[PDB]
């Protein structure tokens, strides 16, 4: 299952 | 023996020649068994394993939003980094992001993986205590505030130690037929004369799984890396693998050298030489 | 910062509307919310950099769209009574997985025809002298009344000027006759300011109803006034009597 | 910085003449990703030709495969033909089964 | 599958007394719970984020707990006042999901102000303009009941609350009125 929190570099 | 799951993310930006290129494909251990490209028709986590398809539409589902949101944050990411290193927007240049987590045999937590590239090279990357990270230039150290102040570390750790292993759980368990099984290599020795006075052997190993393997030379029993040559273990295409190691030596004395080939499915190490 | 338009919007069932929401400046996320009194807070549709990032449970007859400029719209197409609520959007910087600042929210009314839309009747009622000479201070009451639906709201105005000290609106409006459906409502509001204030002749009291109903476009063929988006106020002065 | 591609031409099982097989051209240890690989036959390009999902090594540095179904005759001659950013021109790697 | 539930749905508290509003969500698998304040038919205020390693998160008289297994969070509010009298909402963001929020039904506040010393008495007021229309008002301790009329041409208001901020005095008001004209107020 993906990893699904996503944080702007 | 101990699993590890990654997950293998690639965006590319071609501009003028439309949006950046974003392709993701998941493993567990050498067996890949998710794929995503931006540019396929069907726009959707397609499988690569058959043991994968076991899951219901709700998890296609899932998998195709979250594979496409992580390419509109790279899709950003790719514009803020530009920036951060003061380049054009004529340059074509890559993000690439590995994750996943390793289980032991019992199939607890072992180790976290998270690490972040910018054309190739270490840009940011989480610690092995996952509460910490790793810019490796200036350009990072501004990802690692926003980051540190998003509290990203503890919901990476809570995904590694958690979601990652019960998943890897499963998949393991679904595919047991294929992913716990050891194929012992095929191995044999081919001679090649280089000249009178020459001659390479070559130590093969054919239709091996996991890819892990050592193939290494002995002359009179001491080791030998001098006069060694070694490819990268390669894929077979039919999920097995391929690796060789050859030694130039005197013309002669061929019997002199052994090969020794360690490998799980083998039950002890071989000792293979010339006929 | 979140802006969205229209504030309040009256409606008849199977017509289309578009309700607008422009995110905080350099906002990349747009959030749709639906809160009825049914249903609570449901997650509609997120944006994301001019992409669809994610899916609620939004019925095939709504749509939505985030454009360049990350503003966004959403589209309600063939309206049943149900649809009636508040429709919130929330903007966000990243992905909206921290930080979620809502909108005020566009109030949408749908009835079945635009017939019983009527806009309030206004009125000020004087203190009372027994409540002046036993507590040395006063209330003016304000009723608004016969308006449908209930989409007013009701501010005091002393010399020009609207006051918040002292003020006291019901929460909730009040259904005329609670046994008919499309009963009109009415609004209680008080003020109470001390005795020698309410006396000076040269204070102003005036109670303000902004009611919110038809548009300019919105079609009308009756004899009674339009019931259009307007102010209705009531008046009274000071006096030694 | 630029990395070349490391290019291996082999079967996917021992190569028997008449037998069907799989040909592989494996491409390793390059960057960027923007990388064009033909299978020939006789110098002549081969049409129906899959690869691999591109994925990458530790180092960051990306590897692909290009196979395609054939059947090896004692004169037909295969090779892999590579083109990237770092190759001045094209590399052909001839394929050889007695290696 | 994920319900998230806050019970009560209405509390009433005397003013400066601490309270305990209560969050529950059914499934553990959450990135973070995040507690809302919303003013009548307005938009919502975020209060406290708490994420999933947190078991504490503070900022002033706000005070709230999360356990993520055990399905709880609880939000304290210390010296409670009458400005703290809201619809108190809680929600919680999944795993798997791209940061939408899941809400409760909310818990509606009403923090009840002290009446320093009550003096009740029904008045009657008089229109400014028109002919022989009037109302009664019942004004002045935030305890006394006020029950809907069982008569049909006779409408009587809810109790409300103002607070004259020059001499800090609360005023629980409540008015009645009826088309039948002169009405008794008493």
């Amino acid at each position: 299952e993906l990893f699904s929190y996503l944080i702007e570099k | 023996g101990s699993h590890s799951m990654r997950y293998f993310y690639t965006s590319v930006s071609r501009p003028g020649r439309g949006e950046p290129r974003f392709i993701a494909v998941g493993y567990v251990d050498d067996t890949q068994f998710v794929r995503f490209d931006s540019d396929a028709a069907s726009q959707r986590m397609e499988p690569r394993a058959p043991w994968i398809e076991q899951e219901g539409p709700e998890y296609w589902d899932q998998e195709t939003r979250n594979v496409k949101a992580q390419s509109q944050t790279d899709r950003v990411d790719l514009g803020t980094l530009r920036g951060y290193y003061n380049q054009s927007e004529d340059g074509s240049h890559t993000i690439q992001i590995m994750y996943g987590c390793d289980v032991g045999p019992d199939g607890r937590f072992l180790r976290g993986y998270r690490q972040d590239a910018y054309d190739g090279k270490d840009y940011i990357a989480l610690n092995e205590d996952l509460r910490s990270w790793t810019a490796a230039d200036m350009a990072a150290q501004i990802t690692k505030r926003k980051w540190e102040a998003a509290h990203a570390a503890e919901q990476q750790r809570a995904y590694l130690e958690g979601r990652c292993v019960e998943w890897l759980r499963r998949y393991l368990e679904n595919g047991k037929e294929t992913l716990q099984r050891t194929d012992p290599p095929k191995t044999h020795m081919t001679h090649h004369p280089i000249s009178d006075h020459e001659a390479t052997l070559r130590c093969w190993a054919l239709g091996f799984y996991p890819a892990e393997i050592t193939l290494t030379w002995q002359r009179d029993g001491e080791d030998q890396t001098q006069d060694t040559e070694l490819v990268e273990t390669r894929p077979a295409g039919d999920g097995t693998f391929q690796k060789w190691a050859a030694v130039v030596v005197p013309s002669g004395e061929e019997q002199r050298y052994t090969c020794h080939v360690q490998h799980e499915g083998l039950p002890k190490p071989l000792t293979l030489r010339w006929e | 910062g979140v802006t969205q338009t229209p504030k309040h919007l009256i409606t008849a069932t199977g017509q289309r509307v578009t309700l607008r929401c422009s995110p905080r400046s350099g906002d990349l996320s747009v959030y749709w919310y639906q809160q009825s009194l049914d249903q609570g807070l449901q997650f509609l549709i997120q944006y994301y950099n001019g992409e669809e990032r994610a899916k609620g449970n939004i019925l095939e007859r709504f749509s939505a769209q985030q454009f360049p400029d990350l503003h966004s719209e959403l589209n309600l197409s063939s309206l049943e009574l149900g649809d009636s609520a508040l429709y919130f959007c929330a903007s966000s910087p990243g992905g909206g997985h921290n930080e979620q600042f809502f909108g005020p929210g566009t109030r949408l009314t749908v009835l079945e025809d635009l017939k019983n839309v009527f806009p309030p009747e206004v009125a000020v009622f004087e203190p009372s002298e027994a409540e002046i000479s036993h507590t040395q201070k006063a209330t003016l009451v304000c009723l608004a009344t016969g308006f449908y639906p209930d989409h007013v709201e009701l501010s005091w105005w002393v010399n020009g000027k609207e006051v918040h000290s002292g003020v006291c609106t019901d929460p909730q409006p009040l259904k005329e006759q609670p046994a008919l459906n499309d009963s009109r409502y009415a609004l209680s509001s008080r003020l109470r300011v001390s005795a020698t204030f309410w006396q000076d002749p040269r204070n102003h009291f005036r109670c303000q109803v902004q009611f919110y109903g038809l548009s300019e476009n919105d079609e009308w063929t009756q004899d009674r006034a339009k019931p259009v988006t307007q102010i209705v106020s009531a008046e009274a002065w000071g006096r030694a009597d | 910085i630029q990395r070349t591609p490391k290019i291996q031409v082999y079967s996917r099982h021992p190569a028997e003449n008449g037998k069907s097989n799989f040909l592989n051209c494996y491409v390793s240890g390059f960057h960027p990703s923007d990388i064009e690989v033909d299978l020939l036959k006789n110098g002549e390009r081969i049409e129906k030709v899959e690869h691999s999902d591109l994925s990458f090594s530790k180092d960051w540095s990306f590897y692909l495969l290009y196979y395609t179904e054939f059947t090896p005759t004692e004169k037909d001659e295969y090779a892999c033909r590579v083109n990237h950013v770092t190759l001045s021109q094209p590399k052909i790697v001839k394929w050889d089964r007695d290696m | 599958k994920q319900e998230v539930t806050q019970i009560p749905a209405a509390l009433s508290v005397p003013e400066g007394e601490n309270l305990v509003l209560n969050c529950s969500f059914t499934d553990s698998a959450i990135y973070n719970l995040q507690w809302f304040r919303q003013d009548p038919g307005k938009g919502l205020t975020s209060l406290l984020l708490i994420q999933s390693s947190q078991r504490e998160q503070t900022s002033g008289r706000l005070n709230a707990s999360l356990d993520k297994s055990s399905g709880r969070s609880t939000l304290y509010i210390a010296a409670s006042q009458p400005g703290d009298s809201a619809t108190y909402l809680c929600a919680v963001r999944q795993w798997g999901s791209l940061g939408n929020l899941i809400f409760g039904k909310g818990t509606k506040l009403s923090v009840k102000p002290n009446i320093q010393n009550p003096d009740p008495a029904v008045y009657q007021l008089r229109d400014s303009k028109s002919s022989d229309k009037s109302v009664c008002l019942f004004t002045d301790d935030s305890q006394t009941n006020v029950s809907q009329s069982k008569d049909s041409d006779v409408y009587i208001t809810d109790k409300c609350v103002l607070d004259m901020r020059s001499m800090d005095f609360k005023s629980n008001s409540a008015v009645a009125w009826s088309n039948k004209s002169d009405f008794a107020c008493a």
